[PDB]
């Protein structure tokens, strides 16, 4: 209302006035479904210039960090209306900023309902479930066999709200969620992504196989890039299209002068012969007129494909990936410790994008293209 | 020749002690927490903030752990060993 | 019943007859009645979770019931 004979009911319905003079209010407060115990002592007068205001040791503690605010309110507030009203939506802003204090689930519906549905999915399919019972993750197979994961958090009401999906695979799963819908039905969402996807699967699982995976490392499954070996310190690497694998993917060469321009220049004349019914592997033999080698790893187990100026293999991700064109260096390096030494040297000019220099080792012309 | 305040939990108290918080042998560790255990299990925790007002600003915790707690000790980093009738429980804070 | 494992929780141990040997605690059965059981994972899986969804419900029953006489008072 617009008088506080009846607006102070209506918003604070749970403080009541104790003396006849209304000069002691005690009582509760509302705030997130929660009430807290407050005793508001007024002087003789209506002042809130000087008032007194007590607590439940509950209370203080969740308006720790604000007792100024408080203070302030109290000395430049009109009325004690409005005093509640921003006191109230402070205690709103307070619990919410500690959000992480909260979630007694309701039992009666909550852990019945989720071992109810857990028996329709059947328990082959779970992998996960916490202690507090917030995370879940799951298994499905692929007719190929594969195990893929998929973490599930789950909130106080998980059928009222939808539950948040966190899966590996590379592009968006989007869950129509109806409070009707279930766990069933989410899994099955994921069954018919996961048997969508299978394909792109079976063309990365090929190439982990089948060739010498060189930048990703036990790749994880949202991974659409492949940094692959081939011959000796020329890369090449593939970023393929999930909805459309066995597509062209997005293609480059790494390595030598010398080395990465039959390659390409192979690459234009065949590209035609490419074609979208094999597989990646099955059409990249066909395209660049290659095999592939297999993790040549035992042989040359200290020979240096290092940087040549740090000596390490694996700079912060980075790789020795830059070499000489030369046949009697070939020592390769990092873009970073290149770039660092040749900008210091009197020979090396900067063009737009490119420092022209000379190689460390063997100190003949070579280019590097930020 | 005086005595301060903190918080009164509502039920007695059994022990009060100190943590390492965030550990990132030596007898004196520089206790970033405190620590205090009700009976009927309320846990109170405090901890230094100085964050979003550029001033320290005291954080307090109330959990409402099970059971009614008989005792604890706190053990080497940020870890409180407790016991009700049933269990033998433990708390980490790190 | 004792601990004759040193886990910490009692255990039961049952002796089966004379007739087997003339010989004492040949033919034994140690049980803790859960998971422990000697003698002569969809199962054990959820249940930590199931039991800490009793611990949690039970703190907020107890709870509740002293708001409750807080509000009479
Ligand atoms: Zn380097
Ligand atoms: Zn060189």
């Amino acid at each position: 209302m617009a008088v506080t004979e009846a607006s102070l009911l209506r918003q604070c319905p749970l403080l009541l006035p104790q003396n006849r003079s209304k000069t002691v209010y005690e009582g509760f407060i509302s705030a997130q479904g929660r009430d807290f115990h407050l005793r508001i002592v007024l002087p003789e007068d209506l002042q809130l210039k000087n008032a007194r205001l007590l607590c439940s040791w509950q209370l203080r503690t969740i308006l720790s960090g604000y007792h100024r605010i408080v203070q302030q309110r109290m000395q430049h507030s009109p009325d004690l209306m409005s005093f509640m009203m921003e006191l109230k939506m402070l205690l709103e802003v307070a619990l919410k900023n500690r959000q992480e204090l909260y979630a007694l689930p309701p039992p009666p519906q909550f852990y019945s309902s989720l071992i109810e549905e857990i028996g329709t999915l059947g328990w082959d399919k779970l992998v996960y479930a916490d202690t507090c019972f917030s995370t879940i993750k799951l298994k499905a197979e692929d007719a190929s066999g594969r195990e893929h994961l998929i973490t599930l958090k789950l909130k106080a009401k998980y059928p009222a709200e939808s539950p948040d999906y966190f899966v590996d695979f590379p592009v968006p799963f989007c869950a129509s969620w109806t409070p009707q819908s279930s766990l069933i039905s989410i899994y099955s969402q994921f069954l018919a992504a996961i048997e969508s996807l299978k394909a792109f699967w079976d063309v990365m699982d090929e190439i982990d196989e089948k060739t010498w995976v060189l930048e990703p490392e036990k790749p994880p499954r949202s991974a659409t890039a492949r940094r692959i070996a081939l011959g000796n310190n020329v890369s090449i690497n593939i970023e393929v299209d999930p909805r459309h694998p066995t597509m062209l993917p997005e293609c480059f060469f790494l390595g030598a002068d010398h080395v990465v321009k039959p390659l390409g220049i192979k690459l234009s004349r065949n590209i035609h012969l490419w074609d979208p019914e094999n597989s990646v592997l099955q059409n990249l033999k066909d395209v660049l007129e290659i095999d592939f080698p297999a993790r040549a790893i035992l042989e040359k187990s200290d020979f240096t494909m290092d940087c040549g100026i740090c000596y390490a293999y694996q700079l912060d991700g980075t790789i020795p990936d830059q070499v000489c064109d030369n046949s009697q260096c070939g020592q390769p390096f990092h873009q970073i410790c290149l770039y660092e030494w040749l900008r210091g040297l009197l020979t090396s000019r900067q063009s737009f994008n490119i420092i022209f220099g000379e190689c460390p080792y063997c100190s003949k012309p070579i280019t590097l293209k930020m | 020749t005086l005595v301060k305040i903190l918080h009164h939990l509502e039920e007695p108290v059994i022990f009060i002690g100190a943590l390492k918080t965030e550990p990132q042998p030596d007898e004196d560790v520089h206790c970033d927490c405190l620590v205090a255990f009700g009976h009927h299990g309320r846990m109170l925790a405090i901890k230094a903030s100085w964050d979003e007002s550029g001033k320290l600003v005291p954080e307090l915790r109330e959990y409402c752990l099970p059971g009614p707690v008989l005792c604890a000790a706190c053990g080497g980093g940020g870890r409180v060993y407790h016991s009700t009738p049933s269990d033998l429980c433990v708390v980490d804070l790190s | 019943i004792d601990d004759f494992i040193g886990s910490g929780t009692e255990q039961v141990l049952l002796l089966f007859k004379d007739s087997l040997n003339s010989d004492c605690l040949t033919s034994f059965k140690i049980t803790d009645l859960g998971k422990i059981n000697y003698s002569s994972e969809n199962r054990y899986l959820v249940v930590p979770p199931l039991e800490t969804g009793l611990k949690v419900c039970f703190s907020s029953f107890r709870e509740l019931r002293q708001h409750l006489l807080l509000k009479e008072k």
